[PDB]
Formats: C-alpha cells, sequence, structure tokens
C-alpha cells in the first residue's frame, strides 16, 4: 500500500512547458530521496534526476540548463517535474520512483515505481477512437476455443485503456501493442478467447477509455 | 557520455542458470558504481532486484543474485521460471548520476505450440464509415517466428497490413499475434474471398482461415 500516483501528462505543443506531479502515500515520504525516470515508446529507461528530502541536493541527467526542474513539497507528500523547451524526443512515459538509500549497506535501489503519466509532444490535434466489434462464430473455432474482440481504431495520441466487462473478465485476454498507421493515427486490438462451449454463456463488453479526447466507449460484442 | 551496454536478448529454459551482464565505456564496473538491476514486466510493472552490486532487495526471490564478472556487473538467475520473462535493466552510478543500460529481453523456452487462427470480417458499423479492416488472430504459439499472408480472391496482399505481437506470457510462455488488413470500402465490396494464411514451426502445412463477403 505504498502508492505513487502521477498526473499532469497528455498533449503538449512543441516549445511549451509542462508540470508533472506525483502524490505519495503508505511510507514516510519526508525521509526518502525521490527520482524521475522516463521511457520513450519502444525504447529503454532514462534517468532524469533525483532530489533529497530537504531539496538541498538535486542531481540531473546531463542536459541544457533548466530543461528539467525537480522539486518536492513534503507537507503534501508530493514530487514535481517541470519540463521546458519541449520537443518530440520528450514524448514518453514519466515515472515517479522511490529511491531506497542506505549508506552503511552501500545500497541504493529504485524499489517503488509509479504507473507513469504519458506525455506526447505534437501540434497535431487529438482524435478519439472508433470501437468496432470482432464478432465470434460458433463455426469459427480453433484449438477448442472461440475468439472475440474489439478493434480500437484511429486515435491520437496514445494511450488507450481497454478492459473487458468492467475489469471482471481477465483470463484469456490479450490487448495488443498499438500500431501507427501511415495516416498518423494509432490502432489496436483487444481479444478474448474462451472455451467454445461457453460462447453463449456470458456477455462480452469491451470498455475503451481515451483520456486525451474524453472518449469512453462500452461495446457489446455479440456472437454473429 | 558514459554508456552502459547490456545484451539485447537471451533465451533460457526453465530450471537453468542464466547470466545477464552490464558493461561500462568509462572503466571496469567497480563496487563504486553501486550497480542496480530493475525488472520490467508487461504493463510497465517495475521491480528493483539488486542494489549495491550484490545485495538482493526485500521480497525478491532468492533465485536472483548480483556479482561482478571480469569487467562487468552480472545478474544471475538460477533455476529460471516462466514468470522470469521480462526486460532487465542494469544501471550504474557515476558520481552524481544514474545511467541505465539498454535492457535485456529474457525469453523462456518451451515445447513448440501451433497458433490457433481466427479471421474477423469488418463490422457493418465500420463499413458505414468508408474503410474496411480485416483482422487475423494467431493465438498462444511458440516460438515467436510466424508468417501471416493475406489473400483477396487468392491474390497475395502487400503493403496494406500491419501486425503486432504480445510479450511472452508469464504462465504458458506463448506469444499471440494480431494482423490487420486495411482496404477501402469500395475495394472490399469488389472482392469475395478473404483469407488469412499462417505458417509456423508447429504446423506441418499452412493453416488458412477465410470467409466470403456477405455469406
Amino acid at each position: 500500500e505504498v502508492k505513487l500516483l502521477e498526473s499532469g501528462g497528455g498533449l503538449a505543443q512543441p516549445g511549451g512547458s509542462l508540470k508533472l506531479s506525483c502524490a505519495a502515500s503508505g511510507f514516510d515520504f519526508r525521509r526518502y530521496w525521490m527520482t524521475w525516470v522516463r521511457q520513450a515508446p519502444g525504447k529503454g529507461l532514462e534517468w532524469i534526476g533525483e532530489i533529497n528530502p530537504d531539496s538541498r541536493t538535486i542531481n540531473y541527467m546531463p542536459s541544457l540548463k533548466d530543461k528539467f526542474i525537480i522539486s518536492r513539497d513534503n507537507a503534501k507528500n508530493s514530487l514535481y517535474l517541470q519540463l521546458s523547451r519541449l520537443r518530440s524526443e520528450d514524448s514518453a512515459l514519466y515515472y515517479c520512483v522511490r529511491l531506497d538509500f542506505d549508506v552503511y549497506n552501500h545500497y541504493y535501489v529504485l524499489d517503488y515505481w509509479g504507473q507513469g503519466t504519458s506525455v506526447t509532444v505534437s501540434s497535431a490535434s487529438t482524435k478519439g477512437p472508433s470501437v468496432f466489434p470482432l464478432a465470434p462464430s460458433s463455426k469459427s473455432t480453433s484449438g477448442g476455443t472461440a475468439a472475440l474482440g474489439c478493434l480500437v481504431k484511429d486515435y491520437f495520441p496514445e494511450p488507450v485503456t481497454v478492459s473487458w466487462n468492467s475489469g471482471a473478465l481477465t483470463s484469456g485476454v490479450h490487448t495488443f501493442p498499438a500500431v501507427l498507421q501511415s495516416s498518423g493515427l494509432y490502432s489496436l486490438s483487444s481479444v478474448v478467447t474462451v472455451p467454445s462451449s461457453s460462447l453463449g454463456t456470458q456477455t462480452y463488453i469491451c470498455n475503451v477509455n481515451h483520456k486525451p479526447s474524453n472518449t469512453k466507449v462500452d461495446k457489446k460484442v455479440e456472437p454473429k | 557520455e558514459l554508456v552502459v551496454t547490456q545484451e539485447s536478448a537471451l533465451t533460457t529454459s526453465p530450471g537453468e542458470t542464466v547470466t545477464l551482464t552490464c558493461r561500462s565505456s568509462s572503466g571496469a564496473v567497480t563496487t563504486s558504481n553501486y550497480a542496480t538491476w530493475v525488472q520490467e514486466k508487461p504493463d510497465h510493472l517495475f521491480t528493483g532486484l539488486i542494489g549495491g552490486t550484490n545485495k538482493r532487495a526485500p521480497g525478491v526471490p532468492a533465485r536472483f543474485s548480483g556479482s561482478l564478472i571480469g569487467d562487468r556487473a552480472a545478474l544471475t538467475i538460477t533455476g529460471a521460471q516462466t514468470e522470469d520473462e521480462a526486460i532487465y535493466f542494469c544501471a550504474l552510478w557515476n558520481s552524481n548520476h544514474l545511467v541505465f543500460g539498454g535492457g535485456t529481453k529474457l525469453e523462456i523456452k518451451r515445447t513448440v505450440a501451433a497458433p490457433s487462427v481466427f479471421i474477423f470480417p469488418p463490422s457493418d458499423e465500420q463499413l458505414k464509415s468508408g474503410t474496411a479492416s480485416v483482422v487475423c488472430l494467431l493465438n498462444n504459439f511458440y516460438p515467436r517466428e510466424a508468417k501471416v499472408q493475406w489473400k483477396v480472391d487468392n491474390a497475395l496482399q502487400s503493403g496494406n497490413s500491419q501486425e503486432s505481437v504480445t510479450e511472452q506470457d508469464s504462465k504458458d510462455s506463448t506469444y499471440s499475434l494480431s494482423s490487420t488488413l486495411t482496404l477501402s470500402k469500395a475495394d472490399y465490396e469488389k472482392h469475395k474471398v478473404y483469407a488469412c494464411e499462417v505458417t509456423h514451426q508447429g504446423l506441418s502445412s499452412p493453416v488458412t482461415k477465410s470467409f466470403n463477403r456477405g455469406e
């Protein structure tokens, strides 16, 4: 019940600036060094910097002055990151990370990580997805299973979240990595496979959320 | 420009020992670099595994250990389990800074498994909109290499399909693949037979799933 919840992400215009924030609970935030890390789509991890408990020591990745500004507010158990002079290379997931120091043990670990906020730097406007059913058939069964799904098509920017039956259905679910179409828009599919004989046994609803365009869609996928 | 390098990809079987390494362009990796390892599982789920070169973090299974091998830091997994499939990042401290390696993808081997194949026609809702997507699903297969060929009235399609693959499943060690063929509504309506043709090591001959437009 260590919690690290990020916010502040979304679409930002090139050259603009943006403030990410992270609220922490379930540990004594006042005593811990905190870290920001990021990861560009399909790429590796990148350390941005860290800040000690009293804000007197702030370490940054080699970069041009004030590209990043890290601060914290111990009264609000909160950590902040100011990004400035935004360009497309800044498009990433940003992670709030707890650093476990320990001088006697010679021990420094990034033990607790937040889920991340997404930042996309672009001047293209936002687009909500269309959600189309991928309908199962009783006659189209492979390997003892029937397959159904949702095609989440033509959205910008990433990400979308997908779930089935409001999170009640998880077994047999595969949500695929999104692909970037030549139109500049993303597309992904989410599928569920179930034992053939259980097909008419339950309802299948895909729940699609796209925060950047405020699109929530609930699609019932019917045997057809 | 300290650069940290790791192997891109490694494969091991369950129960075997596997060693991941981490090298530095500045010097031998030393105790003074306080090497850390971080595990990334699907859904951006992170776990700190090792700190200070060789100290295993609380909660982490005893199977993981850290050490130095020659010039490098090493992560060793003894008796690899299917749930050990992940990306492993090393990171080195160099004075003020932390520097991540590029990460190592660890694949866990299993017996060959043929894909289940499914084809989905475009929905009527999509066709209202002027385009048509045909989707092909290859479910739960191993190893990763799989060919999908799209055919439209038996003509091989090229340059109008996209495909994406899941990470290796932590329980059954398989992959799934999804491929989309995109054409215009007008081109979709001109043709009858839509086929997804699949080849894979587990299939002694190609599996074809197809449907006829409006049947």
